[PDB]
C-alpha cells in the first residue's frame, strides 16, 4: 500500500541526515570563546598570536583549535551564549575612577541564572601604567578606597624580583577585590583565573589553553563518579 | 518650560485614567458566571521530529496545514512534512545567530534574521534545484527580534533599536518607520484584515500601528516586566501578551482596557511563548519550567498541562484548520500534539 | 548455617536491580559512561539468580545431585562466563579513566556513543570464547566434570591456563594503570582543583585494595593445589576452598554500590523508589 | 526641547478617541466563541477516521 | 539548461555500443535519470532508471540482462552500455531528468536524442481527430487498474510532440499546470476514465498527445492521438 514516488522521496531525507550528521563532526573539534569589555580595556590587541553586529577572530595552540566573539554591535543577548567553553573579562588597572563600575559589571556577570556554569578569565590590563602612577606618589587609591592604609600584603606571597613593595601591596590589593566576589556567590560549580598582563605581553594564547585543559578535567572527574 | 510642558503632560494622563474609569460598568467575570465549564483536556504526542543538533530558537506553519519551517544555532534551517515526517529541503545559513524565522503565504519563499542586524529572502521555487538568497536588507542599528510577510513583496521587522519597519523587497528599501517605543521590540502580529499590527517591548508597554499612514492609534499598559509574546484574537478586536512577570494580560481595542489576567501562586517562571484556537475559547502559553499550560479564556481557569520537554520551550503554533499544536525546544526536538 | 548464604543472594538481586531502575527512570543519567555500568549490573543479577542459589543446595545435600547427572556441565559453563565478565568489565573501566586524567581534550573530542558500543562488544566476545570450550571437550566425556557425584572439574591443564589468561592478565594490568594515575594527579599539584584530585585519588584506592582482597584468595588456593602432590594437605584444602567462592560472590553484592554512591543524583533516586 | 511638544500631541491624539462600555465588549467576544464552537477540533476530539495524525 | 547526447550510427547484429549524455546549467547530482526510445514510425516505449546517489536501478523486461546504466557525478555524463544487439533495438534514444519531494513536477525537461540502426494497459482509441483554428477538442485515455491511491494522488501525465522535436509535459498528477504553459489546456478524470479539454485551439498546438502512468514499474504509455488541420 505504498507509492512509486513516496519510496524516492523518502531516500531523498536520508541522503539529507548523512550530510547533517558529518557537519556535526566537524564542530566538536573546536572551542569558543566570548569576549567582554568597557572601551577603555585595550580588549582588541589581548592576542598578538595570530588574527557591525558581530566581528569574530580565529586562532589556533599546540593542535587544538579556538574561535573567539565579540558583539560590539547586553540584558537580552546573553543568553544565546550559555555554551561557551568560557568568557574573558578584561579591565585596565591603572583608572582608578573607573574601578567601582568596573566591579559592578562583573557582579552581574557572575550572579546571571543563564550562565551559572560558565568559568571566567580575568586580564588586569596596563599594569606597567600602574606602576608609574604608584611610584610618582601624585594619586592616591587610599582616596578613592579607604580601606587600603590597612591593608599588608600576603605574608606568603611572593613578587618577581626588582619589583619595589609598594607596588606589590598596590597589585595584590586590586586582584583581591574581584576573587572576592567568586567566593561569596556560586559553590562546586565555577572558578575564576585571574592574570595581569602588558600590551607588550605575547603569552597570553598558551594561558588560555592552559585554563581550558583545568576547565575539562575538573568535569570529567564529575561524569566519571570520582566526585 | 520644560518643567511646564512636562505638567501639561501629566494633566492628559489624568483625564486619561478618568476616562477608561466611566466605561468600567462591569467585569467579564460577572457576564461569563452562568456559563458552563469547557472540561478536562487531554492531549498526546503524535509525532516528533528529530534532526537538529542544537537548541532551536523559533517555527512558522505553511497556509497549507501540512509544511512548517523550523530555525537552530547550529546554522540550518529545515523544511519539513508533517504527516510523514520526511525533510523536503535543508538551507546552509552565513551567520549561526538566527533568532526569527518566517514562511511566505504562497509558499514560495522563506525569511530569516538574528544578531548579524540584517533579514535575508530565499526563493524555493527555480529551475536549477536549490535554494539560492533572492535579497538581503540592511539599515537597522540592532538585532533581528521578528519578521511576518504581507504579501510576496511586502514584510515588517522588529528591531532591538526600539524601531519597526515596512520593506519593498524588490528596491530594497524602507517605505515607512514606526518610532515611539523607550525599550527593545521583541514581537509583533499581524490582524487577519491586513490594515494594522501590535508590537510588545522591554518597557512594559504595548502600541497598535496603521501601516498605511505609519501612526501610533492607541498604547496599552499594566504589566510589571517586560513582554516576549504577543497574539491577536480571531475576530481581531483584541489581544493577548505573555510577560517574565509570571502572568498573561487580554486587552480590548474598543473600550481601551484590559479585561482579564491569568495567573497561580505555584507558578514563578516567565512566560516565552502564547496561542489562540480557532474558536478563540482556549489560550494556550509556553514557560520556562519546560511545560506549556491550556487556560479557559472567558473564565481564567486552567484545563490542562501539556509537557514533553527537558529543556525550556521556546516557540508554539497552531494550524489554520485548528487540527494540531507544534512545540519546540532548547533540548533540539519539535513535537506534534492533537 | 545456611541461612547466612541467602543473606547474599537476597542482598543481589535487590541491589542490581534498583541500579537498572535509576538509569531507566532519570536522564541526567543517560551518559556512554553509566550504559557501561548497566552492561555489569545484568551480569551479576543472572549470577545471583541462577548459578548463585544452585550452589546452596550443595551445602544441605553433602554435594550429590539432587538434579539430573547428565547437566553438570551446563552449570560449569555458566559460572565461568558471568564472573570471567565481571572481571573484565572492570579493567576496562580503569584504562578509560586513564586517558580521562592524562589526556582530557583528547577524550572529549572521540566519545561519541558509538564507542560505548564497540566496548561492550569486545568484552562480551572475549568472555564467550573462554567459556566455550568446557561444553565441547569435556561435555562428550561426562567423567571429566564428575567425582563420584562430585560436580566439580577435573582438567589439570585448563586449570593451569585458563586461571593465567582470565584473572592474571587483568590483574597486572591493573597494577600499572593505578600507579600510572595516581602520578598524574600529583604532578598537577606540585585552589579547588587540589581538593577534587585529592578526594579523587583516596576513591580510586578503595576500588583497587576490594578487587584484591575479593578474587584473589580463592584463586591463588586453587592453583597451588594443581602444582602440589605430597604437600596437598587432604581435606582442609577442599574445605578452604568452598568457603572462599562464596566470599568472591560478595563482590557482586559491593560493585554496584560502590560505583555509583559517590554521585548525589544516585543517591536521591535510590531513595525515591525504596520509598514507594 | 522638540520632544517634549512631540509627546504632547501624542498624548493629545489619544485622549480625543470614542470608546464603548465593558459589557457590550464582552458580550461581543462571548457570542463569536458560541458561533464557531462545532467548527474547533481541539475543543471536542474529532474520530479516528478524521484525524491526519 | 541543456543535455546533448552523441555515439550513434550503423551496427551489425551481435554487436556493442556506448551512448553518452552531457548535462549543463542545473544541479546534476540531485535529480535521478532515465532513458525512452521511439522505434521508426511507432510511439514511445521507457528503458531504464537510475536514482540520485545511485541507490537504486530498475530495468525493462525485453533489455534486462543485455544492457547496464550508470551515473559520473562530478563530470556531469550519464551512460548506457549495449551488448549482443538485434533488428528490433532501432530507435532514437532520449535523457530525462526527473527529481522527487513533495509538491514536485517530475519528467520536466528532455534532450534532442540520438539514433541507432542495427503490467497497466493504456487505450487511446481515437487515432486521429481533424481539427480548426478557434474551437474546442477533448482527448481520452482509459486504463486497465485504477490510478487513485489511498494517500488521495491519481498518477496521470500528459505529453505534447510537435513535428520535428522531443516531447514536452503539459499537466501532471491529473489536474496540475506545468510552469510556462498556457491556460487554455485543464485536465480532468475519474480512476479508469480521463479526459484533456483545449480551449481557443491556435496553431502551434498541432502533434501528437501521450498519457503515461507513474502508480508502479514498470513505466507505461498509450499509442497516442494525432490532431491536424
Ligand atoms: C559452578 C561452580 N563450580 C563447581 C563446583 C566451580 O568450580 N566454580 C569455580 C571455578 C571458577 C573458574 C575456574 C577456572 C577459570 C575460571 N575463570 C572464571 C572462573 C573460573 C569462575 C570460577 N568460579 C567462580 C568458581
Amino acid at each position: 500500500t505504498v507509492s512509486a514516488e513516496d519510496k524516492a522521496a523518502a531516500e531523498r531525507s536520508k541522503m539529507i541526515d548523512k550530510n547533517l550528521r558529518e557537519d556535526g563532526e566537524k564542530a566538536r573539534r573546536t572551542l569558543r570563546l566570548l569576549l567582554l569589555g568597557a572601551d577603555n580595556s585595550g580588549k582588541s590587541t589581548i592576542v598578538k598570536q595570530m588574527r557591525s553586529g558581530i566581528f569574530e577572530t580565529k586562532f589556533q595552540v599546540d593542535k587544538v583549535n579556538f574561535h573567539m566573539f565579540d558583539v560590539g554591535g547586553r540584558r537580552k543577548w546573553i543568553q544565546c551564549f550559555n555554551d561557551v567553553t568560557a568568557i574573558i573579562f578584561v579591565v585596565d588597572s591603572s583608572d582608578y575612577n573607573r574601578l567601582q563600575e568596573a566591579l559592578n559589571d562583573f557582579k552581574s556577570i557572575w550572579n546571571n541564572r543563564w550562565l551559572r556554569t560558565i568559568s571566567v578569565i580575568l586580564f588586569l590590563n596596563k599594569q606597567d601604567l600602574l606602576a608609574e602612577k604608584v611610584l610618582a606618589g601624585k594619586s592616591k587609591i587610599e582616596d578613592y578606597f579607604p580601606e587600603f592604609a590597612r591593608y599588608t600584603t600576603p605574608e606568603d606571597a611572593t613578587p618577581e624580583p626588582g619589583e619595589d613593595p609598594r607596588v606589590t601591596r598596590a597589585k595584590y590589593f586590586i586582584r583581591k577585590e574581584f576573587v572576592d566576589i567568586s567566593t561569596a556567590s556560586g559553590d562546586g560549580r565555577h572558578i575564576c583565573y585571574p592574570h595581569f598582563t602588558c600590551a607588550v605581553d605575547t603569552e597570553n594564547a598558551r594561558r588560555i589553553f592552559n585554563d581550558c585543559k583545568d576547565i575539562i578535567l575538573q568535569m570529567n572527574l564529575r561524569e566519571y563518579n570520582l566526585v | 518650560e520644560l518643567d511646564q510642558l512636562r505638567q501639561e503632560a501629566e494633566q492628559l494622563k489624568n483625564q486619561i485614567r478618568d476616562a477608561r474609569k466611566a466605561c468600567a460598568d462591569a467585569t467579564l467575570s460577572q457576564i461569563t458566571n452562568n456559563i458552563d465549564p469547557v472540561g478536562r483536556i487531554q492531549m498526546r504526542t503524535r509525532r516528533t521530529l528529530r534532526g537538529h543538533l542544537a537548541k532551536i530558537y523559533a517555527m512558522h506553519w505553511g497556509t497549507d496545514s501540512r509544511l512548517l519551517v523550523s530555525a537552530s544555532q547550529d546554522g540550518k534551517l529545515i523544511i519539513w512534512d508533517s504527516y510523514t515526517t520526511n525533510k523536503v529541503h535543508a538551507i546552509p545559513l552565513r551567520s549561526s545567530w538566527v533568532m526569527t524565522c518566517a514562511y511566505a503565504p504562497s509558499g514560495n519563499y522563506v525569511a530569516c534574521g538574528g544578531l548579524d542586524n540584517i533579514c535575508s529572502i530565499y526563493n524555493l521555487k527555480t529551475r536549477e534545484g536549490n535554494v539560492r538568497v533572492s535579497r538581503e536588507l540592511a539599515g537597522h542599528t540592532g538585532y533581528l527580534s521578528c519578521c511576518r510577510f504581507l504579501d510576496d513583496n511586502q514584510i515588517v521587522t522588529s528591531s532591538g533599536d526600539t524601531t519597526c519597519a515596512l520593506w519593498d523587497i524588490e528596491t530594497g528599501q524602507q517605505t515607512t518607520t514606526f518610532t515611539g517605543h523607550t525599550g527593545d521590540v521583541m514581537s509583533l502580529s499581524l490582524a487577519p484584515d491586513t490594515r494594522l499590527f501590535v508590537s510588545g517591548a522591554c518597557d512594559a508597554s504595548a502600541k497598535l500601528w496603521d501601516v498605511r499612514e505609519g501612526m501610533c492609534r492607541q498604547t496599552f499598559t499594566g504589566h510589571e516586566s517586560d513582554i516576549n509574546a504577543i497574539c491577536f484574537f480571531p475576530n481581531g478586536n483584541a489581544f493577548a501578551t505573555g510577560s517574565d512577570d509570571a502572568t498573561c494580560r487580554l486587552f480590548d481595542l474598543r473600550a481601551d482596557q484590559e479585561l482579564m489576567t491569568y495567573s497561580h501562586d505555584n507558578i514563578i517562571c516567565g512566560i516565552t511563548s502564547v496561542s489562540f484556537s480557532k474558536s478563540g475559547r482556549l489560550l494556550l502559553a509556553g514557560y520556562d519550567d519546560f511545560n506549556c499550560n491550556v487556560w479557559d479564556a472567558l473564565k481564567a481557569d486552567r484545563a490542562g498541562v501539556l509537557a514533553g520537554h527537558d529543556n525550556r520551550v521556546s516557540c508554539l503554533g497552531v494550524t489554520d484548520d485548528g487540527m494540531a499544536v507544534a512545540t519546540g525546544s532548547w533540548d533540539s526536538f519539535l513535537k506534534i500534539w492533537n | 548455617s545456611a541461612l547466612l548464604t541467602a543473606v547474599v543472594i537476597i542482598l543481589t538481586i535487590a541491589g542490581n536491580i534498583l541500579v537498572i531502575m535509576a538509569v531507566s527512570l532519570e536522564k541526567k543519567l543517560q551518559n556512554a559512561t553509566n550504559y557501561f555500568l548497566m552492561s555489569l549490573a545484568i551480569a551479576d543479577m543472572l549470577l545471583g539468580f541462577l548459578v548463585m542459589p544452585v550452589s546452596m543446595l550443595t551445602i544441605l545435600y553433602g554435594y550429590r545431585w539432587p538434579l539430573p547427572s547428565k547437566l553438570c556441565a551446563v552449570w560449569i559453563y555458566l559460572d565461568v562466563l558471568f564472573s570471567t565478565a565481571s572481571i573484565m568489565h572492570l579493567c576496562a573501566i580503569s584504562l578509560d579513566r586513564y586517558v580521562a586524567i592524562q589526556n582530557p581534550i583528547h577524550h572529549s573530542r572521540f566519545n561519541s556513543r558509538t564507542k560505548a558500543f564497540l566496548k561492550i562488544i569486545a568484552v562480551w566476545t572475549i568472555s564467550v570464547g573462554i567459556s566455550m570450550p568446557i561444553p565441547v571437550f569435556g561435555l562428550q566425556d561426562d567423567s571429566k566434570v564428575f567425582k563420584e557425584g562430585s560436580c566439580l572439574l577435573a582438567d589439570d591443564n585448563f586449570v593451569l591456563i585458563g586461571s593465567f589468561v582470565s584473572f592474571f592478565i587483568p590483574l597486572t594490568i591493573m597494577v600499572i594503570t593505578y600507579f600510572l594515575t595516581i602520578k598524574s594527579l600529583q604532578k598537577e599539584a606540585t585552589m579547588q582543583s587540589i581538593s577534587n584530585e585529592q578526594k579523587a585519588c583516596k576513591v580510586l584506592g578503595i576500588v583497587f585494595f576490594l578487587f584484591v582482597v575479593m578474587w584473589c584468595p580463592f584463586f591463588i588456593t586453587n592453583i597451588m593445589a594443581v602444582i602440589c602432590k605430597e604437600s596437598c594437605n587432604e581435606d582442609v584444602i577442599g574445605a578452604l576452598l568452598n568457603v572462599f567462592v562464596w566470599i568472591g560472590y560478595l563482590s557482586s553484592a559491593v560493585n554496584p554500590l560502590v560505583y555509583t554512591l559517590f554521585n548525589k543524583t544516585y543517591r536521591s533516586a535510590f531513595s525515591r523508589y525504596i520509598q514507594c | 526641547i522638540a520632544q517634549a511638544r512631540k509627546l504632547v500631541e501624542q498624548l493629545k491624539m489619544e485622549a480625543n478617541i470614542d470608546r464603548i462600555k465593558v459589557s457590550k465588549a464582552a458580550a461581543d467576544l462571548m457570542a463569536y466563541c458560541e458561533a464557531h464552537a462545532k467548527e474547533d477540533p481541539l475543543l471536542t476530539p474529532v474520530p479516528a477516521s478524521e484525524n491526519p495524525f | 539548461v541543456q543535455l546533448v547526447e552523441s555515439g550513434g550510427g550503423l551496427v551489425q547484429p551481435g554487436g556493442s555500443r556506448k551512448l553518452s549524455c552531457s548535462a549543463s546549467g542545473f544541479a546534476f547530482s540531485s535529480f535521478g535519470m532515465h532513458w525512452v526510445r521511439q522505434a521508426p514510425e511507432k510511439g514511445l516505449e521507457w528503458v531504464a532508471y537510475i536514482s540520485s546517489g545511485s541507490g537504486t536501478i530498475y530495468y525493462a523486461d525485453t533489455v534486462k540482462g543485455r544492457f547496464t546504466i550508470s551515473r559520473d557525478d562530478p563530470k556531469n555524463t550519464l551512460f548506457l552500455q549495449m551488448t549482443s544487439l538485434r533488428s528490433e533495438d532501432t530507435a532514437m534514444y532520449y535523457c530525462v531528468r526527473s527529481i522527487y519531494y513533495y509538491g514536485s513536477s517530475p519528467f520536466d525537461f528532455w534532450g534532442q536524442g540520438t539514433t541507432l540502426t542495427v503490467d497497466i494497459v493504456m487505450t487511446q482509441a481515437t487515432s486521429s481527430v481533424p481539427v480548426t483554428p478557434g474551437e474546442s477538442v477533448s482527448i481520452s485515455c482509459r486504463s486497465s487498474k485504477s490510478l487513485l491511491h489511498s494517500n488521495g494522488n491519481t498518477y496521470l501525465y500528459w505529453f505534447l510532440q510537435r513535428p520535428g522535436q522531443s516531447p514536452q509535459l503539459l499537466i501532471y498528477r491529473m489536474s496540475n499546470l506545468a510552469s510556462g504553459v498556457p491556460d487554455r489546456f485543464s485536465g480532468s478524470g475519474s480512476g479508469t476514465a480521463f479526459t484533456l479539454t483545449i480551449s481557443r485551439l491556435e496553431a502551434e498546438d498541432v502533434g501528437v498527445y501521450y498519457c503515461m502512468q507513474h502508480l508502479e514499474y514498470p513505466l507505461t504509455f498509450g499509442a497516442g492521438t494525432k490532431l491536424e488541420l
